[PDB]
């Protein structure tokens, strides 16, 4: 199951970069730290808290309309 | 050289979800498997190369045991005895790919194709002979 | 990769000689290339000869050799023509329909937009061809704006007056209100805007939105923009309902909007509705009583110009709550009493060019007369609505068509909505004129309103007309009738109260001379639309089609609240004027 | 390749040769029936050759330019493709922790910084209305990130501090609605 | 291949061939008829294989020599660009101080590393954290390389202005920390 975790972490950091979050040096540095931590982790529970931590960064912005994107 | 210090980073690397799903449907990437993802496209912060140059930091002025080193040179010289070489003129060079970068003060204007094909063979030979003194 | 503009068949071939580069199926593109001078076809990569130092680009002369294109000379031994078998080789070749007649597409893609027949065909062709013609017309207009020469500030004679030096080799655009310039200031290695300007003959008098202390080196250029391709039809297919759909009418309404209540109901009875509001009939009142009648409805008020949207906002401040109204402003001073750049309120006021992608319960498009099919397509693309209400008068002035030189544009050819209003008749009509005296109302009703416009006021006995040719003098881009100004002078001396009137003329130079001699406020008929005055003095100044146009004369004479004096040069409209004739002194 | 005139020439030649064989007439006459027959391939084996080359060669050109078309429109829609792929994967993962915040974000609740995982650090979460406050904030506790955060501060959108118990049903329409709640992890 | 001098040889040979074949005189006279055209079709083979192989070689020679011309033009382009870059970059040399030092050399040779250490009129320092900033660039002016330098401008990794009052111990964690500070050689 951790494979899905790492894959979605990869995609999430990809979309974060394409949202030009890199223009904030410290924010991008922390996100890169979180990504490198997830891919190197070996236990599944730590991965979940790290990925939600770095997803909070995405959800704090206003450049991705979540309600339209959550079409179910 | 410039008035600002540029900062370079790395990109996360892209994910092929189609092959991943096809693999998972084939009983892969499950728990307790001797096969597991251990190769990835990691990312870096705005300080990567400057965090790699402090690895050239690890080099120190070193003396070697001189007589032992001379004898080692003599013995190593034999492992390259079957080979042959020497200088060649500008007509005998063979280049794998010409579309590769040249360098700082050249990349700004073109690629190595342009420089090999702008100057003649005589100019190349002249530069080669210039570098010998 | 796209769809045929004539077949809707998927195809990735675009004509390289067309300015808009429309996707054309193999059969359609073949017919277009063989029947017109357009010999360039663009694909994922252009159909051009890949020979080093070759200029061949005619697709009828090219062959697919190797993985490339070549002419006869440069072709490799094994190749086939791209343009053969009545088709041009391309993509989705098996899935192709073709067209029996491509004459309309050829005419639209080959016309120079200088004939009235071009616009007539554009409004009478197919909807996809309507969008193609609108794109071509607006791109041609934008390109033609570039053909003019840059005017640079040589000398600053005074404030509001300038001296301009014109570029050699390029024509000088006319100095009127229909050509808005923008000023650029001299900097080190780039240029900066200093706002938008308009110019008139002084030396030249400049009217700027923002006042500066501009100096020598600043110049002015008519700003152009990118013309985006159109996908949405000018009109969504009509649907008529048996009950009011998506609307809940209020159970308590005031008498001020009572005369519209049942009419408002028909707004919810059909998918889109069209309104003809003669001057002084309460078009904005209708638009806002629609909101008050359906207080839970989500409404997008939109118009082409900022002034109409500002008028709608001014009415909204009068009747609509300020917290539920917001004005969209792109990143020109406009309405700034509603919150700026809010999309999710209950009432959004915006221009056509700045409309966000959103859904509404009702979309009200005010003053349909100035609209073009491009605006209709943009509105239909940005706004998804249960109901649309098109408000405006085909009897009023349309959008100016600069490239038009031959023929006159009839009101049925202004746009799709105007065409519907002038062929099948408007779904809604405001038949009571509260603005003009009964003489003016009767005149306009017998002129363009088919004797359907009724006067709320009685005859004021202050509507006068005079038949006086005068002397017509011409400037670079306008006309002047000084003897008519002298007649107005004599009338003012013999009637000093008329010094509170506003002088209206169809020519800007005529307005300049009238302001320099009479001192009265001066207005062009095009600018006067949307305004009202107590007393009006109008001089035709010519007998040309511009000054004799029925819509323009309607707009000019409907600006008066009490009295109007018409110094008329055309005998026809003078006899049509139901005014009290006066003798020349 | 059966729709070519040279196919008809081949058919005529072969019929003549078959008649010659079933007849056995002469030895020079059937030579003229093969002097003008084996050539009938010499003008049939090549007109059926360059067109056959053209068939597959055009095919290889159009498929490759299809491939470049797919490569050029593929990279023109990345900003939506990756984000849809991401959210499909997110919804597939089915974890309560991410689901809580994804619903909170879709309705009213987004943090103003990275949510910390230490038990000491601070978070600021915006509450738009009182309805989301009902679900999330219950007294001094704040349920978020599948965790509890003690409330030590809540301030409305015009920077005026407001105490905890001040908020309720009917007095809620008295404050700048986009509240920001400061909380500390338990 | 229709404007070749022998195309008339086909004309005459096949015209006579068809004429005497439709006439049908005899084989004794048809031998010369069917041998003249036989040697003719070979004549064309010679004088056509001598031509149709020439266009490919001429065409490829034009391709090669055209691309040679293009390369030669690019050579002039890069020559101009390189020389103008040298001349524009030399104009910054600040030709007063460097002359003083080079006059002081025994032969004129000076190690390159001291040219920007003694003659360069600007300094930029990159600082990783406030602690090291205190030791080097504290205050509105500092010293280095046996010279006094005065601060004018400070930015962060995001290349935005940050004021000297903003760099404190407590405010530090709110800044990007490859800080850039530029100073001018005071005199
Ligand atoms: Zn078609
Ligand atoms: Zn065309
Ligand atoms: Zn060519």
């Amino acid at each position: 199951k951790m494979s899905d975790v790492k894959c979605t972490s990869v995609v999430l950091l990809s979309v974060l970069q394409q949202l030009r979050v890199e223009s904030s040096s410290k924010l991008w540095a922390q996100c890169v730290q979180l990504h490198n931590d997830i891919l190197l982790a070996k236990d599944t529970t730590e991965a979940f808290e790290k990925m939600v931590s770095l997803l909070s960064v995405l959800l704090s912005m206003q450049g991705a309309v979540d309600i339209n994107k959550l079409c179910e | 050289l410039t008035n600002n210090v540029a900062f370079q980073t790395v990109k996360p690397g892209n994910f092929n979800k189609d092959f991943y799903d096809f693999a998972v449907s084939k009983g892969f990437f499950k728990e307790g498997s001797s096969v597991e993802l251990k190769h990835f496209f990691f990312a870096q912060d705005g300080n990567a190369a400057i965090s790699d140059y402090d690895y050239y930091r690890y080099n120190l002025p070193t003396m070697c045991d001189i007589r032992q080193l001379l004898f080692v040179v003599e013995v190593v010289d034999k492992y390259f005895d079957c080979y042959d070489g020497g200088c060649i003129n500008a007509n005998q060079v063979i280049v794998n790919n010409l579309d590769k970068s040249a360098g700082f003060p050249f990349n700004k204007w073109g690629k190595a194709r342009l420089y090999y094909d702008s100057m003649s063979y005589e100019d190349q030979d002249a530069l080669f002979a210039y570098t010998k003194r | 990769v796209g769809a045929c503009v004539l077949c809707n068949s998927q195809t990735s071939l675009r004509c390289g000689a067309c300015i808009r580069r429309p996707f054309l199926c193999c059969k359609c593109c073949y017919d277009h290339v063989i029947s017109t001078s357009h010999k360039l076809v663009l694909s994922v990569n252009p159909y051009v000869c890949n020979a080093p130092g070759c200029d061949v680009t005619d697709v009828t002369q090219l062959y697919l050799g190797g993985m490339s294109y070549y002419c006869k000379s440069h072709k490799p031994p094994i190749s086939f023509p791209l343009c053969a078998n009545g088709q041009v080789f391309g993509l989705y070749k098996n899935t192709c329909v073709g067209s029996d007649n491509v004459t309309d597409f050829n005419a639209i893609a080959t016309c120079d937009w200088t004939n009235a027949g071009d616009y007539i065909l554009a409004n009478t062709c197919t909807e996809r061809l309507k969008l193609f013609a609108a794109e071509t017309l607006k791109a041609t207009e934008e390109t033609f704006k570039l053909s003019y020469g840059i005017a640079t500030v040589r000398e600053v004679l005074s404030d509001r007056e300038l001296h301009l030096s014109w570029e050699v080799g390029k024509p000088r655009p006319p100095l009127n209100r229909n050509y808005v310039f923008t000023g650029y200031r001299v900097t080190k290695n780039s240029k900066v805007q200093i706002g938008e300007y308009t110019f008139e003959k002084g030396a030249v008098v400049y009217r700027g939105t923002t006042t500066y202390k501009l100096n020598v080196g600043d110049y002015f250029v008519l700003t152009s923009h990118t013309v985006m391709p159109l996908s949405a039809p000018t009109l969504v297919p009509q649907e008529h309902y048996v009950r009011i759909t998506g609307l809940y009418p209020t159970l308590n309404i005031s008498d001020e909007f009572s005369s519209n209540v049942a009419n408002y109901q028909k707004v919810g009875m059909q998918k889109y509705s069209t309104l003809q509001g003669p001057p002084g009939t309460g078009k904005s009142h209708f638009a806002i009583g629609l909101a008050l009648y359906y207080p839970s409805a989500r409404i997008v008020y939109t118009a082409c110009s900022h002034a109409a949207v500002d008028a709608l906002c001014e009415k909204a401040l009068k009747y609509l709550p300020i917290d539920k109204c917001s004005r969209i402003i792109p990143a020109v001073e406009c309405f700034d009493k509603f919150k700026v750049n809010s999309t999710l309120e209950q009432y959004v006021f915006c221009t056509v060019n700045a409309l966000p992608e959103t859904t509404a319960d009702i979309v009200v498009f005010d003053e349909i007369s100035m609209a073009t099919n491009y605006d209709l397509s943009v509105v239909n693309a940005r706004l998804r609505a249960k109901h649309y209400v098109y408000i405006g008068d085909p009897a009023q002035l349309p959008a100016p068509r600069t490239l038009l030189t031959k023929g006159t544009l009839e009101p049925e050819y202004f746009n799709s909505v105007c065409r519907l209003m002038k062929t099948i008749g408007p779904d809604m009509f405001l038949g009571t004129c509260r603005r003009c005296p009964a003489e003016i109302v009767d005149t306009v009703s017998a002129l363009v309103y088919d004797n359907k416009l009724k006067a709320h006021k009685d005859k004021s006995a202050q509507c006068f007309k005079m038949f006086y040719k005068g002397v017509i003098t011409h400037d670079v881009s306008s006309a002047i009738n000084r003897p008519q100004i002298g007649v107005v002078r004599e009338f003012l001396t013999r009637n000093p109260a008329w010094r509170k009137a506003v002088f209206i003329s169809p020519y800007n130079s005529q307005n300049a001379v009238a302001s320099k001699i009479l001192g009265l406020p001066t207005q062009t008929v095009d600018s006067s639309q949307g305004s009202e005055y107590d007393y009006v003095i109008f001089t035709q100044t010519t007998e040309t089609a511009h000054s004799c146009n029925v819509n323009r004369f309607n707009v000019a004479i409907t600006r008066a609240k009490v009295g109007i004096l018409c110094i008329m040069s055309d005998r026809d409209l003078y006899d049509k004027l139901q005014f009290t004739s006066l003798e020349i002194p | 390749f059966s729709s070519l005139p040279s196919y008809a020439a081949f058919a005529t030649a072969q019929e003549a040769y078959e008649q010659a064989v079933a007849n056995g007439d002469s030895e020079v006459v059937l030579k003229k029936l093969k002097k003008s027959l084996n050539v009938a391939k010499s003008e049939f084996d090549r007109d059926a050759a360059m067109q056959r080359k053209l068939e597959k060669m055009a095919d290889q050109a159009m498929t490759q330019m299809y491939k470049q078309a797919r490569s050029e429109d593929k990279r023109a829609k990345v900003t939506s493709a990756m984000q849809t792929m991401l959210f499909t994967m997110l919804r597939k993962l089915d974890n309560d922790a991410l689901n809580n915040i994804i619903n909170n974000a879709r309705d009213g609740c987004v943090p103003l910084n990275i949510i910390p995982l230490t038990t000491a650090a601070k978070l600021m979460v915006v509450i738009p209305d009182y309805n989301t406050y009902k679900n999330t904030c219950d007294g001094t506790t704040f349920t978020y990130a599948s965790a509890l955060w003690e409330i030590q501060q809540v301030v409305d959108a015009d920077s005026k501090i407001v105490q905890l118990s001040e908020i309720s049903m009917d007095n809620s329409p008295n404050l700048a609605w986009p509240l920001i709640v400061t909380a500390l992890r338990a």
